[PDB]
């Protein structure tokens, strides 16, 4: 398991994550990845969770975007990625409360 | 005016160029003494301060007012100089009075 | 050459004459 | 605490089949694991030059490349694998493919071999 | 001007009688840039040395006593002390060490100085010496306590030679800054800094009788009383070599070594260049090599003796020079 | 060596005797975080309550107060009011950084107005001045 | 076998290499080996060394050589000062793609002096830049509502610049002491919060 | 199994204990302090036989800069301090090939300086060398790099 | 590159740290003396 | 440089930078007068003031610095302390020409 990612997803340590989100409620919502369909989360939490991670990863996206070779194609890509998570935000921010 | 005074001319010469016989004395003995003393004393003072601060075993006025001055006997497993933490310090070098910096007076070889 | 030359010796000293143990100086203090 | 540890400390209460069980639920759902392009630090054999920029990449030069299984196996039963690499100077993804069947590499759509 | 000339002219130096070379004592595998005698006796003479080693050496015979290993690096200074029987020694790794001579071992490796140490200076009436390194600081030590008691902060670059004298200007520093300083150890500061050099003063020497203090930049040599702080004299070295050591005679005979080796002696306070000689070096040396490094005296004044760059040492036996000014 | 805590008549007391504890590298001052002597006295024997100096003695000696109150030694005014009067008739900037603040701390040369709270004569002068400008 | 253009290329590489550094150089020239470069460049490349023919004074003592140090023809050349198989003819006698491929390579290395620390410390010099200019344009599109600029973290408590005036040192407070200073310091300062406004 | 008699044991493990008592708190206190206040300035040590040679060689670097700024007046200096150094680790690189380190540039003083200083350092190194062999050869404690090194430098050496 | 030589040391005075060395612990705290 | 923060910015990075340059190459020389430069052109006096004082300190035998800082302090009309500042160099160094002729 060299290389930290290896321990991180070894299972002790996924027992113990399991563990704290059981008793106390730790999660980590940057360890998970974003559910695609919205409206099978009851929880207001986990959505607001959910909605910060995607804001962060916009945020993330923008950052690196204006960079200083912007004519190579990785850029032009996450343009459109950037649009897909203004997207998945906007959905985040539903009317249900 | 001021840059005269700031630095003089006697310190360029030399002061035994004009009389030899003079000779500085040999400190005086008594004087000697004295100043080991003194060095001697303080010097033990300091070394007994560092032994204190070293963490392994072995009245005042104010104004017109008089005051007593304590040392509480700490616990002694809290930290002894609770003070201090390795911090770094620069200091300003405070030099007000200026140094004289006197002197005197083929670049192709060179 | 003129450390060799007129009346003036040069010693090559390579080993050590007196012990290494020995003292280089000694306080002796009543019999 | 020391990288040759024998024992990690459990709980006191750990059904290890249980706790497997458990990982499993939550793997996926776990973002790293459930992915491909696993990291990977590998020297570059066929020294080559970077189609973008045309930057010469020699022989055994280091680099923190991704390795990816190709489904499309080599036979049947002997795997094959694209093996993405970065140039130092242009950041266009430059990758190779070791088809063993000539015990070497093939270029993927990255670079020219030279 | 006219009126200090004129004077100058008209004062006579005494004679000093000239200087032949006697003993020299080819032994060292390296440089010998430390040389030191007892204040006691004037038996032995131990020579630190870019072997390492230092070695202990008879003046009478010229024999080596014995050797002692208690260092890594280069010895660059040793100091016999008076009033016990230590020999400081000190080593450009960083090892201010102090040998018990009852015994020849090492015993109180004084620990703080952050880089090579140059010169060691004991002080001549306490139990307490002073060691000054390519550090900037000239750090004073309680022999017993064997830690630095006090430090001395005034140094902007490597300070080499840092004699001490027993009264108030009790250590005299002297840097590559070309400042020569006069401190106070128990004010923690200076008191009279002397900036007369251009160079690196990078020799200077306590008088025995006289308390004063020459000192010797890349040619000009200072000499001052240190009781106000204050110039005594300039020597006749006008183009001299790059001045190594600056051994002062019990009989006001200061000796200068260049780094041309030429053993130049001048009478002291006079400021008037008695002498030249000319070095000499072993058939397989170079003539480039030939340098007295290091140098010093007997407590009686009749033996020079003058470590050199030909992994010698050379002791110097006993018509004077016209006068001559600008 | 130790200089002298700097601590106000009104600050102290109204006693003709106060017994305090000093504990030397006590705390580190507020305004310079640099260890110093802590000196903490009771005011009266049974009045509740202790009163630890916040300040290094030279940090104090700089702005020239209280070492307890945080007020001019002179005057018994906040640092700002009292420095801003004597600017009525130039201000202290306390450089509020990690490391250029024990810098400032070591300096010496009383911050900014401070001489003339210090001076009789400056700081009557001072007083005398702001009393025409009243008048 | 040697062509001329990777010979040349290989003078470049000594002068910009170095005549005891024979592996880069064998590297620079993908067939050619590193101990047989040496070799070459002793032979040819090399200035000082005197390739050409000579008078016949030389010839004749070369002979004479040749008769009294039975064919040591290393040292012959030596004395000489000439080189060895030239000297030893005399005294007997009495593709493309791939160059441009190379040459290509070769230029590159040449002329560029840079590696992965060069090349990186650079580039991420770069980015950072990238990224304050990227920070600058948010800033001034969001400028109708209040923005501040962020700050360097901090990683074990350092300055900022900006504040607190960084270890000073005194003015020295001199005899001819004048008041206008103060003054002209403020009349500077008033222009640069008019050039803040606009 | 079940003989008791644990006295002498326990007397032994006491005696044990006792010289732990300082260690411990010399060690374990050390650390305490460390968490509360965590060292300034600490000063490495030459004595190790990793680190010497590269401080003697520093040592030897500053030394001949010395001598050279004693020797002639300069302005703007830093600059030519570097240009020096790289001269006497040339002049060094020299006598270790055997090539006659020979600069028309160099001025005769200087160049002396640098001769003398290399054929120091050449009397340092040779000695070292030789001494490592003699170690080598008896069986004490080499270091493996260590001989490594007293190999290549031997044979440097013959070659010379 | 950054492997680089050097112009100058230093010599900078903080507050001690007050750890316990193992040089420093006591060890011959007689001095001897000479004769006279 | 559009805004006033965004100069803030820019000005507090440079003096980093510079300070950086500093702490390894203390006794460098060059890059405090660059720096002096700079700050003079930011049109802040006293910092510039300050940077050429550190400087003098670190090197106080170094005209060019000596000669340089008067300049600045001559630049922005400021002759009194420009003088004092003179003075001060006469004193420390009399038998260098320059700082006379200056
Ligand atoms: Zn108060």
């Amino acid at each position: 398991m060299s290389r930290n990612v290896d321990k991180a997803n070894s299972v002790l340590v996924r027992f113990q994550e399991q563990q704290a989100e059981s008793a106390g409620g730790y999660k980590d919502y940057s360890r998970y990845q974003r559910p695609r369909n919205v409206s099978k989360v009851k929880s207001i939490k986990e959505a607001n969770e959910w909605k910060r991670q995607v804001s962060k990863e916009i945020k993330q996206k923008s950052t690196r975007i204006y960079d200083p070779s912007l004519n190579e194609m990785q850029i032009a890509e996450l343009n459109d990625e950037l649009n897909n998570l203004f997207k998945e935000w906007k959905r985040w921010q539903w009317h249900i409360d | 005016d001021q840059i005269a005074k700031n630095v003089k001319l006697d310190d360029f010469i030399p002061k035994r160029q004009s009389n030899f016989e003079l000779s500085v004395p040999l400190p005086t003995k008594a004087e000697i003494q004295e100043c080991t003393a003194r060095t001697k004393s303080y010097i033990q003072r300091l070394v007994n301060a560092k032994l204190a601060n070293s963490n392994n075993r072995a009245l005042l006025l104010n104004n017109s007012h008089h005051i007593e001055v304590v040392s509480k006997q700490m616990d002694p497993l809290l930290p002894r100089f609770v003070g201090k933490k390795a911090r770094k310090v620069v200091a300003p070098t405070e030099n007000d009075e200026v140094v004289p910096v006197l002197h005197m007076d083929d670049p192709n070889e060179w | 050459g003129k450390e060799v030359e007129v009346l003036m010796e040069t010693k090559n000293t390579q080993s050590p004459q007196t012990p290494l143990v020995e003292p280089v100086t000694e306080r002796t203090k009543l019999q | 605490s020391e990288r040759k540890a024998i024992n990690k400390y459990y709980p006191p209460d750990y059904n290890p089949l249980e706790a497997e069980k458990l990982s499993r639920k939550m793997a996926k759902k776990l973002k790293t694991m459930n992915k491909s392009h696993a990291s990977i630090r590998l020297m570059t054999p066929f020294s080559m030059r970077c189609l973008e920029c045309n930057e010469y990449i020699p022989k055994s030069r280091k680099f923190n490349g991704k390795k990816e299984l190709l489904k499309e196996k080599y036979l049947d039963s002997i795997k094959i694998y694209r093996l993405t690499i970065s140039c130092p100077r242009c950041a266009n993804s430059i990758a190779f493919r070791t088809d063993p069947g000539n015990s070497d590499y093939v270029m993927e759509v990255g670079g020219v071999r030279n | 001007i006219v009126n200090r000339y004129e004077k100058l002219l008209s004062q006579r130096p005494e004679w000093h009688a000239p200087w032949k070379l006697s003993r020299v004592i080819n032994g060292h595998l390296g440089w010998v840039r430390c040389v030191a005698i007892d204040p006691v006796d004037n038996e032995w003479f131990i020579t630190g040395s870019n072997d390492t080693t230092m070695k202990v050496w008879d003046l009478a015979t010229g024999k080596l006593k014995t050797t002692l290993a208690g260092h890594v690096m280069t010895v660059r200074d040793v100091a016999v002390s008076d009033r016990h029987p230590y020999l400081f020694s000190v080593s450009e790794d960083k090892t201010v060490k102090c040998w018990d001579l009852e015994k020849n071992q090492i015993i109180r490796d004084y620990y703080g100085h952050l880089s090579g140490v140059r010169t060691v200076s004991i002080h001549p009436t306490l139990d307490l010496i002073a060691t000054a390194g390519r550090d900037s600081v000239i750090k004073l030590w309680d022999m017993r306590t064997r830690i630095p008691v006090i430090t001395l902060v005034g140094h902007k670059g490597p300070i080499n030679q840092v004699q001490c004298t027993p009264v108030d200007p009790q250590v005299v520093s002297s840097s590559t800054d070309a400042t020569v300083r006069l401190w106070d150890v128990v004010a923690g500061k200076t008191m009279k800094v002397l900036t007369h050099h251009k160079r690196s003063v990078r020799a200077t020497a306590l008088h025995p009788k006289e308390f004063s203090v020459a000192s010797a930049c890349t040619d000009d040599i200072r000499s001052w009383g240190l009781a106000e702080g204050s110039l005594l004299t300039n020597f006749e070295s006008e183009k001299t070599g790059i001045i190594n050591t600056l051994s002062i005679n019990q009989d006001d005979v200061l000796f200068a070594g260049g780094d041309n080796g030429v053993l130049s002696f001048y009478d002291y306070k006079s400021g008037h260049k008695y002498q030249s000689l000319a070095t000499r070096e072993m058939v397989g040396s170079l003539e480039g090599e030939r340098s007295v490094l290091c140098s010093t005296f007997d407590k009686t004044g009749l033996r020079l003796i003058t470590g050199e760059a030909d992994k010698s040492i050379k002791i110097w036996k006993q018509p004077g020079l016209a006068w001559n000014p600008n | 060596n130790e200089p002298p805590p700097n601590i106000c008549e009104q600050c102290l007391g109204d006693e003709a005797n106060i017994r305090m504890t000093k504990i030397p590298q006590g705390s580190e001052c507020k305004i310079c975080t640099l260890p110093f002597t802590l000196y903490h006295f009771k005011t009266s024997k049974r009045s509740n309550n202790i009163i630890k100096t916040l300040i290094c003695v030279r940090c104090a000696t700089q702005r020239n107060i209280c070492q307890c109150c945080m007020l001019d030694s002179r005057w018994h005014i906040p640092i700002q009011l009292r420095d801003h009067l004597i600017s009525l008739v130039v201000m202290t900037e306390e450089a509020k950084n990690d490391m250029m603040k024990r810098f400032l701390s070591l300096k010496n040369v009383k911050l900014g107005g401070a001489q003339i709270t210090s001076d009789p004569s400056e700081a009557d002068n001072i007083v005398d001045k702001l009393k025409n400008i009243l008048l | 076998v040697w062509t001329n253009v990777e010979d040349q290329i290989l003078k470049a590489a000594v002068q910009k290499y170095g005549t005891h550094q024979w592996s880069k150089v064998a590297s620079l020239l993908q067939k050619k080996t590193a101990r047989q470069s040496e070799l070459r460049w002793n032979e040819y490349l090399n200035p000082k060394l005197n390739f050409t023919e000579f008078s016949k004074e030389e010839d004749a003592q070369l002979l004479d050589l040749a008769r009294e140090l039975p064919n040591q023809w290393r040292t012959i050349a030596d004395m000489m000062a000439r080189p060895a198989q030239v000297c030893v003819e005399r005294y007997n006698r009495l593709l493309e793609d791939e160059e441009k491929e190379m040459l290509a390579e070769a230029r590159a290395r040449l002329l560029n002096t840079q590696g992965k620390k060069a090349t990186r410390k650079i580039r991420e010099r770069m980015l950072e830049e990238s990224k304050r200019i990227a920070e600058l344009q948010k800033r001034r599109e969001l400028k109708q509502a209040g923005i501040n600029v962020a700050i360097k973290k901090p990683k074990k408590k350092y300055g900022t610049d900006i504040d607190y005036n960084e270890d000073i040192v005194y003015e020295q407070a001199p005899m001819p002491g004048i008041y206008d200073t103060s003054t002209e310091d403020r009349q500077i300062k008033k222009k640069f919060e008019q050039f803040e406004r606009k | 199994p079940g003989c008791g008699f644990w006295q002498p044991a326990w007397r032994v493990w006491l005696n044990f204990l006792r010289g732990t008592i300082p260690l411990l708190e010399r060690y374990i206190g050390n650390l305490i302090t460390r968490q509360f206040e965590g060292r300034s300035n600490e000063i490495v040590k030459t004595t190790t036989k990793q680190r010497l040679d590269a401080y003697y060689d520093l040592e030897l670097r500053n030394s001949v800069m010395d001598d050279i700024l004693e020797m002639m007046p300069e302005s703007i200096r830093q600059k030519k301090a570097r240009t020096i150094l790289q001269h006497l680790s040339e002049a060094w690189r020299c006598w270790k090939a055997n090539i006659p380190w020979d600069v028309p540039g160099m001025p005769a003083p200087i160049k002396k300086i640098i001769e003398r200083y290399i054929k120091s350092k050449a009397d340092a190194w040779v000695s070292a060398a030789h001494y490592n062999r003699e170690r080598i050869k008896r069986g004490a404690h080499v270091e493996k790099t260590m001989v490594k090194k007293n190999l290549g430098r031997l044979t440097r050496l013959w070659i010379k | 590159p950054q492997l680089e030589a050097r112009s100058g040391a230093k010599a900078a005075a903080y507050t001690p740290t007050g750890i316990e060395h193992a040089r420093l612990l006591p060890g011959h705290t007689t001095l001897k003396y000479r004769k006279f | 440089i559009l805004d006033l923060e965004e100069l803030r910015e820019y000005q507090r990075r440079k003096r980093t930078e510079y300070e950086g340059y500093l702490k390894r190459n203390r006794l460098d020389m060059g890059q405090w007068i660059r720096y002096a430069q700079f700050e003079i052109e930011q049109h802040d006096m006293r910092r510039a003031r300050s940077i050429f004082e550190r400087a003098l300190l670190v090197d106080s035998s170094f005209i060019p610095l000596w000669i340089r800082y008067i300049d600045a302090e001559l630049k922005v009309k400021c002759i009194n302390h420009a003088r004092n500042l003179m003075n001060r160099a006469i004193s420390t160094l009399p038998r260098v020409d320059k700082l006379w002729y200056k």
